[PDB]
C-alpha cells in the first residue's frame, strides 16, 4: 500500500519534471535513467565566579550529533505542556522505524521529561 | 507564642523567585540553536526558556544579560539552580558571570486541618479582606506588616506570597492563625 | 466655557465662494470630553438592563471620583465605567452579577472584576457581601414562577446556607439549585436549560449543586407550602 | 512555500544523489536539479494532502527538545507508536516539526 | 398607528450594508468583509414596568399616575444578519428578536390592558368605568394630543 | 386633520431613521478597531424610548434644536375640571395660525362646517374661531391603501 | 436578551486570531528589513507610513529612525505624509 | 534605485569615516554586497547613476565622493 | 467695558451659582477667544487664522 504511494509519487514527480527536462533539451533517456537509478537506490572569587562549583552537570552529546536512532519528519499543529508533562498535536508525517517507512496525517502525543 | 506553638506547623515552601545578571550580552538564537532541552519563540516572547530536573527548576534568560530563575524548593537550592544555569552558559563559552543574584519572592503554603467561616472573617476585617465568591473561590488578605498576600479557603487551606524572607511568612501566619481559630466552625 | 451658534437666516453670512455659511462651531472641553463620553456610555449600559436613575446617578458620581484621583488613568475607560456601574448596583442593595454587567458591555468579565478591586483600592472603600436573597427575586420573576414558589425557594436558599450544606459553592449557583428544586416541586417545572439561560451559570453546575442538596430536601421546604409532587416523588437528574 | 525539510529524508536523499550522478555525468545543471527538488516538494506535499489520510498515536519518554525559527526539534527515548491495527516500538527517535 | 404605521415604516426602505475598507496598500486575495442588515416583523408587549430589583411586572394606569411613571410598552423587532461575503461564505444567516425602545401607549386603546376587562373588573382596578380614555400618561401627568 | 396616529408617525419615522444612523456608526467603529461586534449593543434604545417620551410631554415637536416654530403646543395636559371638559377636550381640534394681530376669514364660521364642527363652541378669548370643537356625530377617516 | 457572553463572542474570536503568533516584530533583522525597504522603494518613489508598517511588520518609531537615516519626508494636505529615499 | 541608495549610504559612511579615496564599481558592488545585481542594472548604473549623476566625482579613473559637492 | 455684577445677578434658582447670566456666558466666550487671539499673537501668529 505504501510502496504504491511512493510509486504514485514517482509518477507525479517524473511527469511534472518531464517538461523541465524538455525545457532544457535534456533527453528523455536521462529521465528514465534517473528514475531507474533512483528506484535502485530506493530499495573575590565567590562574588564573581563560584560557577565552577557545578562542573559536570552535563549530559550526552551522543543523542543529537550521531543520529544513531531513527528519525521522523512531520509538522506540528499545537504543542502544550504542564510542568514536566508535555502534550503534542502533530499533523502530516513520514516515519522511519527500524527498517520501515510509515506515514500519518495526524498524530497526538504525550511525553514526560 | 509558646502558648499556641501548635500554630508552629511550619508552612512548606513550594516556589522561589530569584533573578540574576550574567554580566554579558548574548544571542538567544544561537543559544536556542546550540542548547539542549530549551525553547525559544521570538515571535511569541523575547526570553529563551531552559529547564532542568535537578532541583526541578526553570530559568528564562534575556539578551541584555539579565535572567530570572524560578521553581526552587528553597533559596539555597535556588542559588544552586541559578549557578547551574550560569555554569551551562559558561559551558557555551560565553562570558558567564555570577553577578547580582537576588531573591524576589518566596511562596509558602499549609493546612490548618479545620473548617472556618469566611463570612465572619470578611466582616471583622472589612478594611483589608476582600472576598468575591462569585469570581474567585478563595479569600484575599492583604497584611501591611510583612506585606504578604494570603489565600484562605473553607477547607482551611492557606497560601502566602509576596514574601521576601521566610521569617515573614511564619510571622504573618503566627499572627493570623488565632483569628482563624477564632472563626472555626 | 461658551455658548454655541448655528446656521439659518437664509444667508449672506459669507462662504463668499465656498459652501460654508459664516463659520464652523468650536469644541470647548476636550480634556474632559471623554468623561462626558463616559457618562453617555453609562446611561446606555444602564438602560439596556432597565436600571433606575438613582443607580445611574451613583454610578456617575463614583466615576467622577475615580477620574479626579487619576489613580487608574491607564486602564480602559469603558472598563472603569462598567466597574463603577457594578459598584453602584451593589451599594444600593440590589446587586447585578458580573455576568449581567458584562452582557450589556464590550468589556470582559476578568477585566471588569479586576477594575472592581482596583477601584475599591483607589477609593479605600468596601461593600456588603452578596446573599442568596439579593438574586432569588429577579430570577424567579423572569421565569414567570408563582409568588408562593418564589417564597419557598427563598426559604430553601436561606435554610441551605443556614445548614451549611454548601461550604464549597457560590451563593448564585445555590440560588439556581433552589429555584430548580422549587420549580420541580411545583406544576411549573422550568427546565435546567431555561434556568441556566436566566442565571447564566452552566447547567452542569446546577446539577452538581442539586445533587448536593437533594439528601436534605424534606427539611428545607416551608411547612405551609402547597405541595404538588411530594419529595418521595421528586425526580433525580 | 513547501518546506525543504523532506529533502533530508532517505527518499529525498536518494533523489539528491540521483541528481548528483546526473551532474557527475554533466547531463543536467545544478539549478535544474534544484527546480526538480522544488517540484518534488510540491508533488509530495500534494500526495500528502490528497492521498495520505491515516493517523498514528504515540507515548514515550522525552529526552531533549528545541524550538527556533518556528521549527520544533525533538529527540524522544523509549517511544511507542500505537496504531489501530499495528504497533511500533523503538528505543529512540528524533522529531522535527515545522508549521 | 401601531397595527399599521410602525410596521410599514420598519419595512419601508431601511436596508443597510457596510463593506470594510481592507486590503489597503496590499491585496490580491478575496477578502473585503461585507455585512447587510434587514428588519422584519415588529412586536409590541403589554405595558410593563421594571422594578429596581430588575423584575418586570404589569403596570396599572392608576399606579402609573401615583408613582409618576410613564405608561408605555416595550417594542421589539426582528433583526437579521446576512453575510454574503465576497466569495466563500454566503449562507451565514441568523435570527434575532430584539428590544428597540418604549412606545407610549394611549389609554384604553387596543394595546392598553384596560380594553379587555369588564365593568366589574375595571372597578376592581380602581379605574372609572365611564372614563373615556384616549389620552397618554406621561411622568404622572395625563397628556392629550390636539387634532 | 392630523390625529394621534399621523402625528406620532412623523416622530417615529424620524427617530427610527436617526436610530438607523447611530447603528451605522457603531458597525463602522467595530470594523475599524480590529473587529468586536454585538448587534444587541449597537441599538441605542434611548433614541426611540426617550425621544417619544420627550416630544409628547413638553408639547414641542421633532428636533427641538430648530423645529418648534409653528407646530408648538400640540400635546397638552388633559384638562379634568368636570366630566364635560374632558370629553370636550379630547374631541377638540386646532387650526394653526399666525399669532398676535391677524384679521381675516379663517376665524368666521364657514358653511361647510355644518354637521362637522360645533356652531357655537369656541374660546371666548384671543384665539376665537381658531381652536374648534368637532360636532357630536362627526367622524374621521383612518385611511388605507388605494390598491 | 443578554444570554451572557462573560467573554464577548466576537471578542473571543479576535483574541483567537491574536492567539496565533502576534505582538512580536522584527527590528532586529535590520539589514533584511532594509532589504524590504529597498525592494519597496523600487516599486514607487514615495509611500505612506501606513503602507510601510503593513509591509515590514516592525515598530513604527524604529522605522522612523531608519527613515531619518536614509530618507526625508514630504507632507501634503491634512497631515498626509509620504517618505522617500531622495532619488537622484 | 534602492541598490543605488545603498551605494550612496556606503559612500556616505566612507566620507564620514574621513576618506574620499575612489574605488572601482566592482569593489563598490562587492563592499555593498550587490555583486550579483546583474549586467543590466550595472549597465543602468554606468549609463545613468554614474554618468548622469549631477554630483559624482570622477578621479583616478574611478568614481568617488557622491554625498557632497556644495562645500569642500 | 464689562457691566458690573448687579446687572447680571445670574438668578441662582436653587443649586449654587447655577446661575451665570447667560450674558456672562457670552462674556466668557469673548474673553476666551480674545485670550486665544492674544496667545496667537504671542505664539505662532498665522494670517487667515488671525483674520
Amino acid at each position: 500500500t505504501v510502496p504504491k504511494l511512493y510509486r504514485s509519487v514517482i509518477e507525479d514527480v517524473i511527469n511534472d519534471v518531464r517538461d523541465i527536462f524538455l525545457d532544457d533539451g535534456v533527453d528523455e533517456q536521462v529521465l528514465m535513467e534517473l528514475k531507474t537509478l533512483w528506484e535502485n537506490k530506493l530499495m573575590g572569587q565567590v562574588e564573581e565566579e563560584p560557577l565552577n562549583s557545578e562542573d559536570d552537570v552535563s549530559d550526552e552529546e551522543g543523542q543529537e550529533l550521531f543520529d544513531t536512532e531513527n528519525v521522523v519528519v512531520c509538522q506540528y499543529d499545537k504543542i502544550h505542556r504542564s510542568k514536566n508533562k508535555w502534550k503534542f498535536h502533530l499533523k502530516d508525517g513520514i516515519m522511519n522505524l527500524n527498517g520501515r517507512d510509515y506515514i500519518f496525517s495526524k498524530a497526538i502525543g504525550d511525553a514526560e521529561w | 507564642t509558646p502558648a499556641s506553638e501548635s500554630s508552629g506547623i511550619v508552612p512548606q515552601l513550594q516556589n522561589i523567585v530569584s533573578t540574576v545578571n550574567l554580566g554579558c550580552k548574548l544571542d538567544l538564537k544561537t543559544i536556542a540553536l546550540r542548547a539542549r532541552n530549551a525553547e525559544y519563540n521570538p515571535k511569541r516572547f523575547a526570553a529563551v526558556i531552559m529547564r532542568i530536573r535537578e532541583p526541578r527548576t526553570t530559568a528564562l534568560i534575556f539578551s541584555s544579560g539579565k535572567m530570572v530563575c524560578t521553581g526552587a524548593k528553597s533559596e539555597e537550592q535556588s542559588r544552586l539552580a541559578a549557578r547551574k544555569y550560569a555554569r551551562v552558559v559558561q559551558k557555551l563559552g560565553f562570558p558567564a558571570k555570577f553577578l547580582d543574584f537576588k531573591i524576589q519572592n518566596m511562596v509558602g503554603s499549609c493546612d490548618v486541618k479545620f473548617p472556618i467561616r469566611l463570612e465572619g472573617l470578611v466582616l471583622t476585617h472589612q478594611q483589608f479582606s476582600s472576598y468575591e465568591p462569585e469570581l474567585f473561590p478563595g479569600l484575599i488578605y492583604r497584611m501591611i506588616k510583612p506585606r504578604i498576600v494570603l489565600l484562605i479557603f473553607v477547607s482551611g487551606k492557606v497560601v502566602l506570597t509576596g514574601a521576601k524572607v521566610r521569617a515573614e511568612i511564619y510571622e504573618a501566619f503566627e499572627n493570623i492563625y488565632p483569628i482563624l481559630k477564632g472563626f472555626r466552625k | 466655557l461658551s455658548t454655541m451658534i448655528g446656521k439659518g437666516t437664509g444667508a449672506a453670512s459669507f462662504d463668499e465662494f465656498g459652501n460654508s455659511k459664516y463659520q464652523n462651531r468650536r469644541t470647548m472641553s476636550s480634556s474632559d470630553r471623554a468623561m462626558m463620553n463616559a457618562f453617555k456610555e453609562i446611561t446606555t449600559m444602564a438602560d439596556r438592563i432597565n436600571l433606575p436613575r438613582n443607580i445611574v446617578d451613583r454610578t456617575n458620581n463614583l466615576f467622577k471620583q475615580v477620574y479626579e484621583q487619576k489613580s487608574l488613568k491607564g486602564r480602559a475607560n469603558d472598563a472603569i465605567a462598567s466597574a463603577c456601574l457594578y459598584i453602584a448596583c451593589r451599594q444600593e442593595g440590589v446587586p447585578r452579577t458580573f455576568k449581567e454587567i458584562c452582557a450589556v458591555s464590550r468589556i470582559s468579565k476578568k477585566e471588569i472584576g479586576r477594575c472592581f478591586k482596583l477601584i475599591l483600592k483607589a477609593l479605600e472603600t468596601s461593600v456588603d457581601l452578596i446573599t442568596t436573597g439579593d438574586f432569588m427575586s429577579r430570577f424567579c420573576s423572569n421565569l414567570c414562577l408563582p409568588k408562593q414558589v418564589q417564597m419557598a425557594a427563598t426559604h430553601i436558599a436561606r435554610k441551605a446556607v443556614e445548614l451549611d450544606l454548601v461550604p464549597g459553592r457560590s451563593p448564585i449557583s445555590v440560588a439556581a439549585a433552589a429555584i430548580y428544586m422549587a420549580s420541580q416541586a411545583s406544576a411549573e417545572k422550568r427546565t435546567q436549560k431555561e434556568i441556566g439561560d436566566i442565571a447564566g451559570v452552566a447547567d452542569v453546575t446546577i446539577r452538581q449543586s442539586y445533587r448536593l442538596i437533594y439528601p436534605r430536601a424534606p427539611d428545607l421546604f416551608p411547612t405551609d407550602f402547597k405541595f404538588d409532587t411530594p419529595v418521595d416523588k421528586l425526580p433525580q437528574l | 512555500m513547501a518546506y525543504q525539510l523532506y529533502r533530508n529524508t532517505t527518499l529525498g536523499n536518494s533523489l539528491q544523489e540521483s541528481l548528483d550522478e546526473l551532474i557527475q555525468s554533466q547531463q543536467i545543471t545544478p539549478q535544474l536539479a534544484l527546480q526538480v527538488l522544488l517540484q518534488f516538494d510540491k508533488a509530495i506535499n500534494a500526495a500528502l494532502a490528497q492521498r495520505v489520510r491515516n493517523r498514528v498515536n504515540f507515548r514515550g519518554s522525552l529526552n531533549t527538545y528545541r524550538f527556533c525559527d518556528n521549527v520544533w526539534t525533538f529527540v524522544l527515548n523509549d517511544v511507542e507508536f500505537r496504531e489501530v491495527t499495528e504497533l511500533i516500538k523503538v528505543d529512540k527517535v528524533k522529531i522535527v516539526a515545522c508549521d | 398607528f401601531i397595527q399599521m404605521s410602525v410596521q410599514r415604516i420598519v419595512e419601508d426602505a431601511p436596508p443597510i450594508d457596510l463593506q470594510a475598507e481592507a486590503q489597503h496598500a496590499s491585496g490580491e486575495v478575496e477578502e473585503p468583509p461585507r455585512y447587510l442588515l434587514k428588519f422584519e416583523q415588529i412586536y409590541l408587549s403589554k405595558p410593563t414596568h421594571w422594578e429596581r430589583d430588575g423584575a418586570p411586572s404589569p403596570m396599572m394606569p392608576n399606579e402609573a399616575r401615583l408613582r409618576n411613571l410613564t405608561y408605555s410598552a416595550p417594542l421589539y423587532v426582528d433583526i437579521t444578519k446576512t453575510v454574503i461575503k465576497e466569495g466563500e461564505e454566503q449562507l451565514q444567516t441568523q435570527h434575532q428578536k430584539t428590544f428597540i425602545g418604549k412606545i407610549p401607549i394611549m389609554l384604553r386603546s387596543t394595546y392598553c390592558l384596560l380594553n379587555g376587562l369588564t365593568d366589574r373588573d375595571l372597578c376592581e382596578l380602581n379605574e372609572c368605568p365611564l372614563d373615556p380614555g384616549g389620552y397618554f400618561i406621561i411622568n404622572g401627568s395625563e397628556k392629550v394630543l390636539i387634532a | 386633520l392630523d390625529l394621534a396616529g399621523p402625528l406620532l408617525a412623523f416622530l417615529f419615522r424620524g427617530m427610527f431613521k436617526n436610530l438607523l444612523k447611530e447603528v451605522r456608526i457603531y458597525a463602522q467603529k467595530f470594523i475599524d478597531r480590529g473587529k468586536d461586534f454585538n448587534l444587541e449593543l449597537a441599538i441605542k434604545t434611548r433614541i426611540i424610548s426617550d425621544g417619544l417620551k420627550y416630544s409628547l410631554a413638553t408639547g414641542n415637536w421633532g428636533d427641538q434644536k430648530k423645529a418648534h416654530q409653528a407646530r408648538a403646543g400640540v400635546s397638552q395636559v388633559l384638562n379634568r375640571l368636570t366630566f364635560a371638559s374632558t370629553l370636550s377636550h379630547l374631541r377638540r381640534l386646532n387650526s394653526p395660525i399666525g399669532r398676535d394681530g391677524k384679521l381675516a376669514k379663517p376665524r368666521q364660521l364657514h358653511n361647510t362646517l355644518w354637521g362637522m364642527v360645533c356652531p357655537a363652541e369656541t374660546p371666548e378669548g384671543h384665539a376665537v374661531g381658531l381652536v374648534k370643537n368637532l360636532a357630536l356625530m362627526a367622524y374621521i377617516s383612518v385611511g388605507s391603501q388605494p390598491s | 436578551t443578554n444570554y451572557k457572553p462573560v467573554a464577548n463572542h466576537q471578542y473571543n474570536i479576535e483574541y483567537e486570531r491574536k492567539k496565533k503568533e502576534d505582538g512580536k516584530r522584527a527590528r532586529a533583522d535590520k539589514q533584511h528589513v532594509l532589504d524590504m525597504l529597498f525592494s519597496a522603494f523600487e516599486k514607487h518613489q514615495y509611500y505612506n507610513l501606513k503602507d510601510l508598517v503593513d509591509i515590514t511588520k516592525q515598530p513604527v518609531v524604529y522605522l522612523k529612525e531608519i527613515l531619518k537615516e536614509i530618507g526625508v519626508q514630504n507632507v501634503k494636505g491634512i497631515h498626509k505624509n509620504t517618505w522617500e529615499l531622495k532619488p537622484e | 534605485f534602492g541598490v543605488l541608495a545603498k551605494i550612496v549610504n556606503y559612500m556616505k559612511t566612507r566620507h564620514q569615516r574621513g576618506d574620499t579615496h575612489p574605488l572601482t564599481l566592482d569593489e563598490i558592488l562587492d563592499e555593498t554586497q550587490h555583486l550579483d545585481i546583474g549586467l543590466k542594472q550595472k549597465q543602468w548604473l554606468m549609463t545613468e547613476a554614474l554618468v548622469n549623476n549631477p554630483k559624482i566625482e570622477v578621479i583616478d579613473g574611478k568614481y568617488a565622493f557622491k554625498p557632497k559637492y556644495n562645500v569642500r | 467695558p464689562v457691566p458690573p455684577l448687579s446687572v447680571r445677578p445670574a438668578v441662582v434658582m436653587q443649586g449654587s451659582a447655577r446661575n451665570q447670566d447667560d450674558l456672562t456666558h457670552k462674556l466668557a466666550d469673548i474673553v476666551k477667544i480674545n485670550n486665544q487671539l492674544r496667545r496667537n499673537e504671542q505664539n505662532g501668529a498665522a494670517a487667515h487664522v488671525i483674520a
